[PDB]
DNA sequence: CTTGACAAAAGTGTTAAATTGTGCTATACTGGGAGCCGTCACGGATGC
DNA sequence: GCATCCGTGAGTAGAGAAGCACAATTTAACACTTTTGTCAAG
């Protein structure tokens, strides 16, 4: 919303358009760097005001919300690597 | 059967309401029209298939014509699942693309 | 009025039931300081 | 009897226990009191906890359908008593069984009481279960010697348990009972004043009716306390596509601008401190907490460099003065404070 | 229609206060609580489609 | 002995819901059904398609 | 390393407890006055983390180098406040609760494994019917009870406790039969009523006591009075006959005589065997005995039937109400035991045999079961994990309670759903500790199951749970993830 | 560079009032309440 | 085979109603040394 100084909604059909274009990096920025990659969006703004190019994006925070909400449904959702080993997307902040 | 609903039922592989009747095997059709009902027989070398078509069925084949397996005996939209088991994967894929294009 | 069927005594008083919103001359209401219009509703009529 | 409606299912179940006649009620009530006395007599002789025997006796009455080793051991210990003592165990078993049946036969009383407390933040089944807790306490405290009916005494405990649970469980942000009753009294007072005045009373008018120790400030504060939290999923508009949570900004995580100016301030301060000396810059970093994150006292700083407390104040303040001189000449830190 | 709904809610609260008793000094003002009627009317003019 | 099979035809909805990747199927429709069967089977989404990588 | 795969699986109760940083024991959220999170609540800092970075709840620690330190006073880890978006809690259920996804998602995964229909699973899970786990030699209608058999409440009570019924008499009449008379079906207890069951008939409250002194004397028994001697007892002069609250109303015998009870309030016919005894009793009321079990006389008197013992201290007899110690249970706890005891490898072999059956429908049905069985075997999932013992608690920042700029607080519906579960679970713990009757316990357990269902999927089964003052259904975990407004289509597929 | 000296600033141990939690009221009272159905086709199962 | 109830799905933006008693726990007002912070001495 303009009243809330909000951003424009990049919905599924707009995501489809970038996929059909093959604009993978443009899509990834809107998914991460410009919406909900908290580390990415802070680092993107800091890089731009220094004259630098924005860094590599990281996992969106909404996916972290999805994983935690799936755990709240007693579902064990784990991100794995090439060798099927667990990969921590929470930076060790949720491991006892 | 027309416009977007026709496209949707083709992409959903849905069975048409007024589905046509296709021959399960090849042979020669043999029509027997009576004052009570209708029955179409696809006579083969040693096979005698039966189809109880309704009275108000717009047939597109006449006596003596040789029909292939999966060929529509009656007019209307072909059930894609019946065509798959009658003629094969290539026939139904060919049917689906052409019918969607017609719309 | 409150009527005691056994005693046979009637107690009458005027009770304050609240406030009824008033329609203005032009046909609208002022609800919480905001002008509002009650839109007429069409539905199936009762009956058989 | 209802698979779908739980209230109908509960009502059917409590309908299978017949209501007690007055003779049956007195017999059960007498057995509970005699059983309670018998447990006390048993404990004085057997020497164990009076409540321990009640749990063991109740465990046998409840049965296998409801630690198991120590319960059986105490059960055997009670049975080893002589004939006169085992008699007290007999009333204890029958007393506990009578308590179970006395509670079961009065489940219709709680439903009649609980249906009068609906619409106050707790569902009907929640009210009934809380009333059941009061009914259980009523049985323990009921005395049949007074010749009063059970429903007379039990209604007090059933009403109390429902009322307490509303005061404790009806609000997402819990409010103590002493303040819940204050809110209830304030709401009643405002309602009564409205009917006399024909309008919404003011806070002064409400406070005067409350009594001594009440002013308009207290009435406003109490009403502010009574405000229930609003749902983040409250719809906005005629379509369920907009909610309150969609319009509430997060104010806890730093914004990208706030995070950036923090980094810019750090890099400018680190260059400003570079013009200082080696120990002199480290003193300010350790004094202000630029290294660890906490201000280090002069004594703690002095222990690190092996100096007295007033020694740091000389180097710490002289470093401050020189940074002021550098700032006046370069003007590179003024905009980072506004 | 919403006035009737609120009045029905007010009537239900009158019956329960009549069930409570104290009929020696019961007045119609005491039996009547107008808040259910005011709430229904306020809800109609504020949160109705 | 080789497995003998016959061709199947399904609509786009049923075909999309029977895909290997549970992330894309759950994000389409029948999320409870997709996640219920995926969790019991311990399904491992290999992130082959586009929707899976968009979600991550 | 780089994320290449995403795996979803069932969470065991042990895994759920390994996720949680603490158990949420109280339904409280924040103090109403200090606005601070309450201890052991849904927002506790000792469980989920500090509200602000590197600062404990008490305020002793306010520095980053204390990272990894837990304050000895407050118990809050000194770390970043963003852990409140990730650190989860758990609720330790008093009784097991089924996960509604594995119950209502047709075809039911639990029902497929257990060969239970949707109706049968609903009746057991929501405490309408009992399922038999151990018959213990129980017989119903002449047919022995078998495992996994479904029992109604009436059938269970007959097997568990026995068969009995009380027959009220018209006021002012006398019973034809005497105390402890073996009546049969249809035998007239009183002129106006007949015994609908066969068993031993005993007086409940004799209104008139006739003592024939060694000359009969008819007394009256008030409803607040109780007779202490049995029928036919030899009462010595002065011994108490009828007890009363006040000693003045006590009915003591003028001389020696024999008591004859009359005018019963009702006759209780119980299908029980009576064993008269003279010495002490080796059992007590509530004990369960099998045939051959000694009852009172150190061996001389022994039971000859299955039943529950009730010792009678006035009639000086031991009545054994014919009943069985059948292990039939309700709810998810009964379902959990069935899935624990189910051998997947043996079930797979049996289902493979049914695949050879010439009926196409039976092969199709066996294939549906085998697909679920093989899913558990291949994945390593344990089928009883579909019943929850510990309920995971979402991190508080994903269900925030925030103060708006106006000053009012805004919170998610999940907190209300969580509070209802905690309130019902905490009340069940107190009800169990107080030894409440099974009817009260059954209602609480059924409410606990429905509270879990509302938290996971509100409105899926039964009426949706709504907050007071509105008809809006509370948004559950399933609602958050599914639909056009769900997490996938509103925040992941588009942003 | 120490070393005194100060007045806070801060920590700390009591004690009080304010706040919060808990128990208890004895005529008799014993199975609820709101809804209350103008869409459509689609699987998929679930039994006749 | 078929008939039925249940569950699923149905475009994108934006712009908008108890009271009281008493105990138990916590808060806050005090005092207190304790510790900095500091400003003059060499
Ligand atoms: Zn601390």
């Amino acid at each position: 919303g303009k009243a809330q100084f909000g951003g424009q909604r990049f919905g599924e059909m707009e995501v489809w358009a970038l996929e059909a274009y093959g604009a993978a990096h443009t899509l990834q920025e809107m998914l991460t760097l410009k919406s909900d990659d908290i580390e990415g969006r802070n680092a993107a703004y800091e890089a731009i005001i220094k004259g630098e190019d924005v860094p590599e994006p990281s996992v969106p925070e909404s996916f972290r919300v999805l994983v935690k909400e799936l755990q709240a449904l007693a579902l064990d959702v784990q991100t794995l690597d090439e060798k099927d080993n667990p990969v921590d997307i929470f930076e060790g902040l949720a491991s006892k | 059967t027309q416009g977007l609903p026709r496209v949707i039922e083709l992409f959903e592989a849905r069975r048409p309401k007024a589905k046509a009747v296709i021959s399960e095997i090849d042979g020669v059709v043999r029509i027997e029209e009576t004052e009570e009902k209708l029955s179409v027989f696809v006579e083969s070398e040693g096979f005698s298939k039966e189809y109880k078509l309704p009275k108000e069925a717009r047939l597109l084949v006449k006596d003596g014509d040789y029909v292939e397996a999966g060929q529509p005996l009656t007019r209307g939209a072909i059930d894609p699942h019946q065509l798959l088991e009658a003629k094969g994967p290539e026939a139904v894929e060919r049917y689906l693309v052409e019918e969607i294009q017609k719309v | 009025q409150l009527i005691h069927k056994d005693t046979g005594l009637i107690k009458e008083d005027e009770v304050f039931l609240g406030h009824i919103p008033l329609m203005t001359e032009d046909g609208s209401f002022i609800i919480n300081g905001a002008d509002r219009v009650i839109v007429s509703q069409i539905h199936r009529s009762p009956g058989v | 009897i209802s698979t779908s409606d739980p209230v109908r299912q509960y009502l059917h179940e409590i309908g299978q226990v017949p209501l007690l006649t007055l003779e049956e009620e007195v017999e059960l009530a007498r057995k509970v009191e005699e059983g309670m006395e018998a447990i006390k007599k048993l404990s004085e002789i057997t020497g164990l906890d009076p409540d321990l025997i009640r749990e063991v006796v109740r465990a046998k009455i409840l049965g296998s359908a409801r630690d198991p080793k120590t319960v059986e051991e105490i059960d055997q210990k009670l049975k080893s008593l002589p004939k006169e003592h085992k008699r007290y165990l007999h009333i204890a078993r029958e007393g506990e069984a009578a308590r179970q049946h006395l509670i079961e036969a009065n489940l219709r009383l709680v439903v009649s009481i609980a249906k009068k407390y609906t619409g106050r933040g707790l569902s009907f089944l929640d009210l009934i279960q809380e009333g059941n807790q009061g009914l259980i306490r009523a049985v323990e405290k009921f005395e049949y010697k007074r010749r009063f009916k059970f429903s007379t005494y039990a209604t007090w405990w059933i009403r109390q348990a429902i009322n307490r649970a509303i005061a404790d469980q009806a609000r997402t942000i819990r409010i103590p009972v002493h303040m819940v009753e204050t809110i209830n009294k304030l709401s009643r007072t405002a309602r009564q004043l409205q009917q006399e005045l024909g309008r919404e009373p003011t806070y002064e008018e409400i406070a005067e009716a409350m009594g001594p120790g009440w002013d308009a400030k207290r009435v406003e504060e109490t009403l502010k306390i009574a405000q229930e939290p609003v749902s983040l999923e409250t719809p906005i508009g005629d379509e369920k596509d907009s909610f309150y949570g969609d319009f509430i900004p997060d104010e806890h995580l730093p914004s990208p601008v706030d995070a950036a100016t923090q980094s810019l301030l750090s890099e400018e301060l680190e260059k400003a401190l570079s013009k200082l000396s080696e120990r002199e810059a480290m003193v300010l970093k350790l004094r202000k907490g630029l290294i660890d994150g906490r201000e280090h006292t002069l004594e703690e700083v002095g222990a690190f460099f092996g100096v007295t407390r007033e020694r740091i104040r000389q180097i710490e303040n002289k470093a401050l003065r020189k940074l002021k001189y550098h700032e006046s000449r370069t003007r590179k830190l003024r905009d980072f404070l506004d | 229609d919403q006035f009737r709904v609120g009045l029905a809610r007010l009537a239900r609260g009158v019956r329960e206060r009549m069930l409570m008793g104290s009929e020696d000094s019961l007045t119609p003002a005491k039996l009547v609580n107008s808040r259910p009627l005011e709430a229904a009317i306020r809800e109609f003019f504020s949160r109705s489609q | 002995t080789p497995v003998a099979w016959k061709p199947l035809l399904m609509g786009v909805t049923k075909s999309a819901l029977s895909t290997k990747s549970w992330l894309s199927a759950a994000s389409f429709q029948n999320t409870t059904h997709v996640l219920t069967e995926a969790a019991i089977a311990g399904k491992k989404d290999e992130l082959i398609g586009l929707k899976e990588n968009v979600i991550l | 390393k780089e994320v290449r795969k995403v795996r979803i699986a069932l969470a065991s109760p042990e895994k759920i407890r390994s996720w949680s940083y603490g158990e949420v024991e109280k339904p409280e959220t924040i103090n109403y006055r200090t606005l601070k999170p309450e201890r052991d609540g849904l927002f506790d800092e000792r469980i989920f983390g500090p509200i602000k970075d590197y600062e404990c709840a008490c305020g002793k620690y306010k520095r980053q180098r204390f990272e990894g330190k837990v304050c000895e006073r407050c118990g809050v880890e000194v770390t970043k406040s963003i852990v409140r978006r990730y650190r989860m809690g758990h609720i330790e259920l008093a009784t097991p609760a089924a996960h509604i996804w594995f119950v209502k998602d047709v075809p039911s995964k639990i029902g497929t494994l257990l060969d239970l229909s949707a109706t049968e699973l609903e009746q057991v899970l929501y405490f309408s019917k009992y399922i038999v786990l151990d018959p213990k030699g129980a017989i119903l209608n002449g047919v022995p009870v078998e495992k996994r058999q479904l029992l109604t409440d009436e059938e269970y009570r007959e097997l568990r406790y026995g068969k009995q019924e009380t027959y009220p008499l018209p006021p002012g009449v006398d019973a034809l039969v005497k105390d402890g008379e073996e009546v049969v079906k249809g035998q007239e207890l009183a002129p106006g009523v007949v015994s609908r069951l066969d068993g031993v008939a005993l007086y409940r409250f004799p209104r008139r006591v006739r003592v024939e002194y060694v000359e009969p004397k008819d007394y009256r028994v008030q409803p607040h009075m109780n007779v202490v001697v049995p029928e036919g007892a030899r009462v010595e002069a002065g011994d108490k006959i009828v007890a009363a609250i006040d000693p003045e109303e006590e009915v003591i015998a003028e001389a020696e005589g024999v008591v004859h009870l009359h005018e019963p309030a009702s006759i209780l016919v119980v299908k029980a065997r009576v064993y008269p005894f003279e010495d002490d009793v080796e059992v007590s009321t509530g004990d369960r005995v099998a045939p051959g079990d000694v009852l009172a006389d150190g061996g001389k008197v022994k039971s000859d039937v299955y039943g529950r013992v009730e010792v009678d201290l006035v009639r000086n007899v031991v009545r054994v109400v014919e009943s069985y110690d059948i292990d039939a249970r309700m709810g998810a706890e009964a379902i959990q035991q069935l899935l624990k005891e189910l051998d997947l490898e043996a079930l797979e072999k049996e289902l493979l045999e049914e695949m050879k059956h010439p009926s196409r429908a039976r092969r199709a049905k066996a294939r549906k079961r085998l697909e679920v069985v093989r899913a558990f075997l291949d994945s390593g999932n344990r089928p009883e994990w579909m019943i929850l013992e510990a309920v995971p608690v979402l991190p508080p920042d994903l269900r925030p309670m925030v103060q708006v700029d106006g000053g009012r607080f805004a919170t998610s519906d999940l907190n209300d759903l969580y509070r209802r579960l905690i309130n019902r679970n905490n009340r069940l713990k107190k009800l169990l500790a107080q030894g409440a009757p099974e009817i009260i316990i059954r209602n609480e357990k059924r409410m606990l199951q429905e509270a879990v269902d509302a938290l996971l999927d509100n409105g899926r089964r039964g009426a949706p749970v709504t907050n007071p003052g509105s008809d809006r259904p509370l948004r559950s975990l399933t609602d958050i993830l599914s639909g056009k407004q769900g997490r996938f289509r509103q925040n992941l597929l588009g942003k």
